[PDB]
C-alpha cells in the first residue's frame, strides 16, 4: 500500500550529510513508484528520484528521473553557467509480445558530462566515456525477423565532440534449411550515419549477405565447407570539409562486392586415465581451418562502425577481424588448435587446456595500409593463443588465457584468476590483467599511444578477500596494484556491523580520478563514508558482503 | 605655526570625582594649549564583591580664568566613580621653550623606553601594527590579530622628542577617530586613544587603543592587552571608547 | 598412446529425442540450441507429441552483466569483461529433475571515441556468447544421464 | 541572520560500544568510538578515541572507575597531542598540547567519617572555553582542587576542608577560596523547656590575585529556643549570640586607592532577638461546596538586631538576598557572616486555604508586608532607589495556587513596592497537563526598570539590553498525532519591544528500534554593539537515536520540551 | 460567619508517635522534617526501638532543578526557577502504606556575584526550600487519616 519505507542516512566526505526518505506510491498491481527525496548538505537543495517500475503487454522495465534543481558545488566550479540543474534519465524497457513481437529500450541522459564523476548511481560510474541512448523494435519468428534500431551516444569528453549515430538500422535476417544437403540464410542492413557535428561525412549503406552452408557429420569428425557473398552500396555525402584535409579523398557512391570461402573441421579422441588416476577419461579435439578473402581497396570509405576485434582462443576461428561492415579485411590463412578435457567418473568436465595458431599465407590487408606495427611482418606463424580452466574442487577454480606473438615477440594479452569460495560471505580471489604497450598502439588510435596515460599498456595485480568475523561483522578488502608504474590503482576496505535493528557501515576508497596535464602525474580520489541503515522490522537482514564488493571502480565478479 | 613655551608637566590624580585642577600662572588671552599624553586609565572599580575594569577617559578642558586649567573626565559605563591619573603638558602660545632634543630613526621590536624624557612625536608606515605610548615606553602590538593573546610586533619609525636642536613649533591638531584622516607629510603625537572591551575567547577582553598610521592617514586600532576578566563571573556590555582629546601634529622639519 | 576414437556420443542414446521447453522459442538463445542439437543428430519434438517418455530440456533465464576490469592511469576504464549465465532444467520422465548451468567469460577494450563501433562489437560478443553457452549445456547431458542411472 | 545546522546520530563485556557521530557548521564533523575495558570486579576503564575535524587530530578521553577498599572513584586524562586552531588563536604558546585531569574520590569509613577529592588541573586558560569536557568543575574560569574530611553523628558535625585555584598569568579575575575551613555544629534539644545549638567556623580566605586582602575568621552562634504549641495557634521566641574575630593582612593596595581604611583586627559581637507567632482559624464552607473547609491563618513576627558599623571589614562573602512571599519572615538580609545587617522590624501575613472533602488542599492566597521601625543600616549602604522613605510598610507580597481540577492548575506571585510606587514582579502561569505528552501552558514574567536598577550591578541601569526590565509572555503546547508521532512548540514574546525572544518547533517519529527528531529555534544571541539592536540565531537540528531492543520507550516529548533556552517546567 | 478556631486538624490523633526512618537520617531534610514534627507535638520514638503498632514517615528522594525562566534583550538568563520535589510514604501499622509528596517553587534574579558569595546565597535558598517542603509534608497528614478511615 501507499506508504513510506525505511530511511537511511550517511556521513560522506563528498556531501557531508545525506538523508533518504523513500516513499512508495502504489497503483493497479502492475505499476508502482518509489519517489525518494534525498538531501545533500554541501550540494544544498534536495535531490528528487522518481523511479517507476511497471509491466504491460510488451514487458517489464523501469525509469528514473533523478533531479537536483540547484547545486552549490557545480555553481562554484562554473559560475559562468546560468543555472546548475542536474538530472539523469534511465529507461530500460525490454520484453516480448505475442511470442513473436519484440521491443527493446536503453536510454540514459545527463545534464552535463560531469554528472557521474561527482554523483553516484547504479546506472553508471566515473570510469565511463559515453552514455548509450538506443531504441529498438522488431518481430522475430523461426525463419524471418526484422528490426529497426536507432543507436546514438552522449560522449562526455569535449576535446573531440565528434560522435556518430545510426538513424534507422533496418536488418532483415531470413533463415531456411533442408534445401538438399545445404542450408541457406540471408542478412541485410540499411543505415543513415548522422554525426553530432556539421563538417563530418554522412552515409547510406545496403548489404545482401547470403550463405550456402554445407554441413557434414560423422561419429567423431565435422567438416563444414561454406561460401557466402557480400555486397555493399554507399551514398557518401557531405565530404566537402574532409576532402581538403585527408590526402586520399572520400568519394560518392561505392560498390563493394566480394565472395568468401571457409573450411572447418575437428575430431574427438578418447583415452582412459586409469594409468595414473583410475576412474577418469580424457578426450583430444584437434581442429583446423582455412580462410580466404579477396582484396578490395577500401581507402575511400570512412570508418563509421568498424573496430579491430580481440583474439582469444575461440577468436582465432572467427570470420572477420573488424566487427562491422566497414573494413572487412583480406587474408588467406590456416588455423590449428587442440583441446584436452579430463572428465571424471560422473562425466563432469573438470579441466581443459587449449592452444592455437593462425599462420598466414600472404598478409592481412584492407586497402587502409597505414597502421604502423612495432616491427612489420609479412607472413608466418604470427599469432598464437591459449587457455586452460581447472576446477580444483567445488570451492576452488583456476582460469587463464594468453595470446603469444612472434610478430612483435611480446605477449599481446594475458589474464588469470584463482578463487576460493566457501559461502556467499567468505571468498578469496586473485586476478591478473596484462596488455603489452605494443598492443595499445596496434589497436587503439594514435592519440592513445602518444599520451603518457595510455602508453605503457596494462599490468594489474588485484586481490579480493572477505571474512565474516563472528556473526555480525563482515570485513571486506580489495587492493589493485599496477606493477608497471609501481603505484596503486584502487584500494577499498569496508566493515559492516549488522544487528537486528540497524546496520552501520564504513568505507574507504582510493580510485584514480583524472590526469593532471601540467605535472603529468595521476590524480587520486580519496573517499570516506559512514552509512547508517535503519531496518528494524525487516525479518531478513543479510551481512551485506555481496553489496560492498560491488561498489568500487573494479567490481568483484566470481570466477567460478 | 606657533611656538608655545611651557608651564607645567602635571602627572597627578584627580582631586574630586573625575576632576583635575592643575594650576599655573597664566597671561591674559594666552590661548592655552594642553597636550595630553595619558588620556585614559583603566581603573578597577569595586561593586559588591566584583572587581570590574573600567576606562576613565577625559572629555572637556576648561580654563580656570587666568589661573590654570581643569580636566573633566567620564568613565565608560557612566555608572561608577573613581579618580584617574591623567598626565599631560600645559602650554601658552603667548618660560623655557621646548626643543628637539632627540630625533633619530629607530626600530621598535615590541617595547622601547624613551631615550630622553619628553613628548614624543613619531611617524611610521605599516598597516598591521599600532603604536601607543603609555608613560615611559613606546608600545607596539600586532593589530590584525583577533585573539586574546598579547602579540607583539616590530615597526620602523622616525622618532622626535621635545622637552625643556630646532625649537618646538606645532601645527593643526587632529581629533583621532575611527575613519582615515589624512595628515600628509607630518608627525603624529604618541598616546593611547581609548580602551576596548569585547567578549572574546570566553573572557571580558580589555585592550587599549592606539594610532595606526598607514599611508599618511591615522585611525584608532587595537593595542596592548590589559587583562581578561572571566565571563563565568560577570558579563559586560561591549565598548570601543575613542577619546575626544586632540593629538598635536607637527610638520616634517625636525 | 592407445587413444581410440570416442564411440559413445555427446548426446546420450536415451536423449536422442528431446522436447525443447522455453518461454521464448524465437529469440537468440533458442536459435542457438536448435542448431547445436541438429549438429548432434537430435530430433527435437514440440509439446503436442503424445510421447510422455521423451526427456525435455527447459532453457531458463539469461543474464548479461558487463563491468570494468582494468583502468587506465587517467581513470577511465580500459578493458571490459562480460559474463553470461543461463540456467536449464532437464526433465527425464521416469526419474527426478536435474539442473544444469553455464557461464561464459569474454572481454574487449573500450574506446570512447568509437562508440558506435564499440556497440556493433558488443552485439557480436553476445551473439558469440550465445553459442558457447549452448555448447556447455549440451555437454553436461552425459553427466545427467550417467548420474541418473545410479 | 545567522543560520547553523546540526546533524547527530548515536546511542542513548570488554568490547566496543555504539559510536555517535556529529556534524555542525562550526566545529565540523566529530566522531566518538568508545570502548569498555572491564578488567576486574572493582576496576573498569573506558578508552574513547575522539576525532575533531576542525582541529585535525584525535583526543583520548579515558576513565578509571574503581571501587577498591577506599571507595568510589573516577579518573580522566583527556589528551590532544596537537591542536590546529589553538596555534592560530594563541601564537605565544609554543606547544599546542591540550589536556585535562580529573579525580572524584570518595568513601565512607565506619559510616561516620567521610572523604572527598575534586582535582581538576587543566592545561591552558582557554581550555574550558574550547572543549565541552564531560568531567570537570570550573569556578570563575579557574579549575578547583577541593579536598575535604568529615565526621557526623546524630548531633555533632565537622567539615574541615580546603579549596584552591589553578590560576594562570593571563587571567585577572578576582576570587576568594577558603584554606582551610573548619565548621562545627552541635545540636542538643530538650534542655529543660528550651532547645540549643552551636555553630562555628574557622576560615582563611586567600585571593587568587596578590593585591587583595586576606583574613582569618572565627564565628560562634549559641542559641536558645522556646517553642509553645497550642491547638489553634503557635509561638516561638529565640535569642542568639554572634561573635566574630578578624585578622586582616595584605591591606597595602586597597587602602591606598580608597578612603574606607580597612582595619587590622575587628571584633563584632551582636545579640539577636526574634519572636514568631501563628494563629489558624476554620469555617465550614457548605454554602458554596458540600462539606469543604476554609482556614484563615494570620502570622506575625518581630525581629531586632543592634547596629554595629562594619565599614572596616572587607566583604569576603556577602550577597544581597532577594525577596518572595516567604522571604518576608527571614533572619538575615545578606547571605554570609560578613555583612550582618541591622533590623528593627515587624512582619505580618495572612493566608486562606480551602480544603475539600478528602481534606485535600485546593487553594491558598497570601499577603504580607514588612514594617521597618528603624532603617536597616549596615555601615556600607550604597543601594540606589527611587524614594526617600525609609521606615514603614515598604514592601508587599502575594501568592496563589488554585488547583482547578486534577489536570488544571494556576499560580501567582506579586511583589508590589512603595519605594517606587509600582509593581516589581508579577510571575504567573496556568497549565493543563493530561499526561506526559498532551500539555498546554501559559506564562508571564514582569520586572520593573526600577527593580533592575535597585538590585543588579550599576552598569545594568545604563545599558539598553538590561535597563528596560522584563515583560515577556510565553506559551508551550504538545500533542501526539498518531501512536508514534509527537508535536511540541513554544513561543515567548516580549511586550516592551514587540520582538520575540524564543520560538521552538519539534517533530519526533519514535519506534521500538530507532527514532528521528528535527528542531527549529529562533533565539536571542547577543547585542550588536554597533547599531544597538538585538541579534537572533536560527538553528535547525536533526537527531537520530539508535534505540536498542529493550523497554526504552518514549514518544519523545518531555525531552524536546527542554531544548530551547527557556526550558519547560511542570508548574502544576 | 463563624470561625470556630480549629478542631485538632493538626497531625491526626493516630500519628502522635511515629518513627522517622529515612535513607539519610543526618542530612538537611531529615532534620527539617523533625523540627516541624516536634513543633506539632509528635515525639519521634527512637529509631525502631518499640516493637510495633506505630506509624513511620519514610522520607524519600529529593530533586532540586534550576532552570532559566526569562532572558534579557541580549539573550542572557535573568530569572531562574528552582523546583524541589520531595517524596515520602507513611506506613500505617498493618493497614497499608500511603504516599505523600511536596513541590516547592522559587524564582530569583541571576545576580552576578563572586563564587564564594554566590555559593552562600544558593545554600540559603535551598535551606529555605527544605523548610517549606517539610511543612507541606506535615500537611497532607490529615489526608491519609481520611483515606484510611474509608
Amino acid at each position: 500500500r501507499s506508504g513510506f519505507l525505511i530511511p537511511n542516512a550517511k556521513y560522506t566526505t563528498t556531501n557531508y550529510f545525506e538523508f533518504y526518505l523513500p516513499y512508495y506510491w502504489n497503483i493497479a498491481p502492475n505499476m508502482d513508484a518509489t519517489i525518494t527525496p534525498h538531501y545533500m548538505h554541501r550540494r544544498g537543495n534536495i535531490m528528487w528520484e522518481n523511479e517507476f517500475r511497471y509491466l504491460s503487454q510488451a514487458g517489464a522495465g523501469l525509469m528514473e528521473l533523478d533531479y537536483l534543481p540547484s547545486d552549490k558545488v557545480y555553481e562554484d566550479e562554473h559560475p559562468n553557467d546560468d543555472s546548475s540543474r542536474r538530472w539523469l534519465f534511465y529507461w530500460n524497457h525490454s520484453g516480448v509480445m505475442d511470442q513473436v513481437w519484440r521491443f527493446n529500450v536503453d536510454y540514459t541522459k545527463v545534464s552535463d558530462p560531469s554528472y557521474f564523476n561527482d554523483f553516484d548511481n547504479k546506472y553508471g560510474s566515473s570510469t565511463d566515456g559515453y552514455a548509450t541512448q538506443k531504441f529498438s523494435v522488431g518481430y522475430a519468428v523461426q525463419n524471418f525477423n526484422a528490426t529497426v534500431s536507432t543507436k546514438q551516444f552522449q560522449v562526455f569528453s569535449e576535446q573531440n565532440t565528434s560522435s556518430y549515430s545510426a538513424e534507422p538500422q533496418l536488418d532483415v535476417n531470413y533463415y531456411q534449411n533442408d534445401v538438399g544437403p545445404f542450408d541457406t540464410r540471408i542478412y541485410g542492413q540499411a543505415v543513415h550515419f548522422v554525426n553530432t557535428r556539421d563538417d563530418m561525412p554522412e552515409a547510406t549503406r545496403v548489404h545482401l549477405e547470403p550463405t550456402i552452408n554445407l554441413p557434414l557429420s560423422n561419429n567423431w569428425g565435422s567438416i563444414n565447407t561454406e561460401a557466402k557473398f557480400l555486397a555493399t552500396h554507399y551514398q557518401q555525402t557531405n565530404l566537402d570539409w574532409y576532402n581538403s584535409r585527408n590526402t586520399t579523398k572520400l568519394d560518392e557512391s561505392v560498390n563493394r562486392v566480394m565472395p568468401q570461402f571457409k573450411v572447418d573441421g575437428k575430431m574427438v579422441f578418447e583415452r582412459d586415465m586409469e594409468m595414473l588416476a583410475p576412474g577418469y577419461t580424457q578426450t583430444l579435439e584437434p581442429r583446423a581451418q582455412y580462410l580466404y578473402v579477396p582484396y578490395r581497396d577500401q581507402s575511400d570509405i570512412y570508418n563509421y562502425d568498424s573496430s579491430l576485434l580481440q583474439s582469444d582462443y575461440s577468436g582465432l576461428f572467427r570470420d572477420r577481424t573488424y566487427g562491422g561492415l566497414d573494413r572487412i579485411a583480406s587474408a588467406n590463412q590456416v588455423t590449428t588448435g587442440v583441446t584436452s578435457r579430463i572428465y571424471d567418473d560422473a562425466a563432469v568436465e573438470r579441466f581443459n587446456i587449449s592452444v592455437g595458431q593462425i599462420y598466414y599465407f600472404t598478409e592481412s590487408r584492407t586497402g587502409d595500409d597505414n597502421i604502423t606495427w612495432e616491427n612489420d611482418d609479412k607472413t608466418g606463424s604470427l599469432v598464437w593463443a591459449g587457455d586452460t580452466y581447472w576446477r580444483i574442487s567445488e570451492r576452488w577454480g583456476l582460469r587463464g588465457g594468453i595470446q603469444y606473438d612472434t610478430r612483435l615477440d611480446n605477449v599481446a594479452t594475458s589474464n588469470s584468476s584463482i578463487e576460493y569460495r566457501r559461502d556467499e560471505d567468505r571468498l578469496v580471489q586473485l586476478n591478473y590483467h596484462y596488455a603489452s604497450p605494443e598492443y595499445i598502439q596496434a589497436t587503439l588510435p594514435k592519440y592513445y599511444s602518444t599520451a603518457e596515460q595510455y602508453k605503457n599498456g596494462i599490468s594489474q595485480v588485484g586481490a579480493v578477500a572477505s571474512r565474516p568475523i563472528a556473526d555480525r561483522w563482515s570485513i571486506v578488502g580489495a587492493y589493485y596494484y599496477d606493477t608497471n608504474a609501481n603505484k596503486q590503482a584502487d584500494s577499498m576496505l569496508g566493515v559492516q556491523y549488522s544487528s537486528c535493528c540497524y546496520a552501520i557501515r564504513v568505507g574507504y576508497e582510493r580510485k584514480l580520478n583524472g590526469w593532471d596535464n601540467d605535472k603529468q602525474h595521476a590524480v587520486y580520489d580519496n573517499a570516506i563514508g559512514f552509512n547508517i541503515e535503519l531496518r528494524g522490522l525487516s525479518s531478513n537482514y543479510g551481512l551485506g558482503t555481496q553489496e560492498m564488493l560491488r561498489s568500487n571502480i573494479l567490481p568483484y565478479q566470481n570466477t567460478l | 605655526l606657533r611656538a608655545p613655551s611651557y608651564c607645567t608637566s602635571f602627572n597627578q590624580r584627580a582631586q574630586s570625582n573625575k576632576t583635575l585642577t592643575i594650576n599655573t600662572p597664566l597671561t591674559a588671552g594666552s590661548q592655552v594649549v594642553v597636550a595630553l599624553t595619558r588620556p585614559v586609565e583603566v581603573i578597577e572599580v569595586f561593586d559588591q564583591t566584583l572587581v570590574i575594569p573600567d576606562p576613565f577617559y577625559v572629555t572637556s578642558v576648561t580654563r580656570n580664568g587666568n589661573s590654570g586649567i581643569t580636566l573633566r573626565g567620564d568613565d565608560a559605563y557612566g555608572a561608577y566613580s573613581g579618580l584617574p591619573q591623567w598626565a599631560g603638558v600645559i602650554m601658552e602660545v603667548l618660560a623655557k621653550l621646548m626643543t628637539c632634543r632627540y630625533a633619530k630613526r629607530v626600530r621598535v621590536n615590541g617595547s622601547m623606553a624613551l631615550p630622553v624624557s619628553g613628548v614624543p612625536f613619531a611617524r611610521w608606515d605599516d598597516g598591521n601594527v599600532s603604536v601607543g605610548f603609555d608613560g615611559g615606553s613606546i608600545i607596539v602590538r600586532n593589530a590584525s590579530y583577533g585573539g586574546i593573546d598579547d602579540v607583539a610586533a616590530s615597526v620602523d619609525m622616525d622618532l622626535v622628542i621635545f622637552n625643556n636642536n630646532k625649537p618646538f613649533v606645532y601645527d593643526r591638531t587632529i581629533n583621532i577617530g575611527t575613519s582615515d584622516q589624512n595628515i600628509g607629510n607630518s608627525l603624529i603625537q604618541l598616546s593611547y586613544t581609548g580602551a576596548l572591551i569585547q567578549n572574546n575567547g570566553g573572557y571580558n577582553h580589555v585592550r587599549m587603543n592606539g594610532i595606526r598610521m598607514a599611508g599618511n592617514n591615522v585611525r584608532v586600532a587595537k593595542n596592548r592587552v590589559i587583562g581578561n576578566y572571566s565571563r563565568q563571573q560577570f558579563q559586560m556590555p561591549g565598548k570601543n571608547i575613542a577619546v575626544p582629546t586632540p593629538l598635536l601634529v607637527i610638520p616634517n622639519m625636525y | 598412446c592407445g587413444w581410440h576414437l570416442r564411440d559413445t556420443t555427446q548426446v546420450p542414446s536415451t536423449m536422442k529425442v528431446m522436447i525443447l521447453d522455453s518461454g521464448d522459442p524465437n529469440g537468440p538463445l533458442s536459435r542457438a540450441v536448435r542448431n547445436q542439437l541438429r549438429l548432434n543428430g537430435v530430433e527435437l519434438l514440440d509439446k503436442e507429441t503424445t510421447r510422455k517418455d521423451v526427456p525435455s530440456l527447459r532453457l531458463g533465464k539469461v543474464s548479461i552483466a558487463k563491468d570494468t576490469a582494468s583502468v587506465f592511469r587517467n581513470g577511465q576504464t580500459a578493458e571490459y569483461q562480460m559474463i553470461m549465465t543461463v540456467n536449464a532444467t532437464v526433465l527425464i520422465p521416469g526419474r527426478d529433475i536435474y539442473p544444469i548451468s553455464a557461464k561464459v567469460f569474454r572481454s574487449f577494450f573500450d574506446n570512447p571515441q568509437m562508440a558506435l563501433a564499440k556497440d556493433n562489437e558488443q552485439d557480436m560478443i553476445v551473439k558469440e556468447m550465445y553459442d558457447r553457452a549452448a555448447e556447455q549445456l549440451i555437454r553436461k547431458l552425459p553427466s545427467i544421464r550417467a548420474a541418473d542411472i545410479r
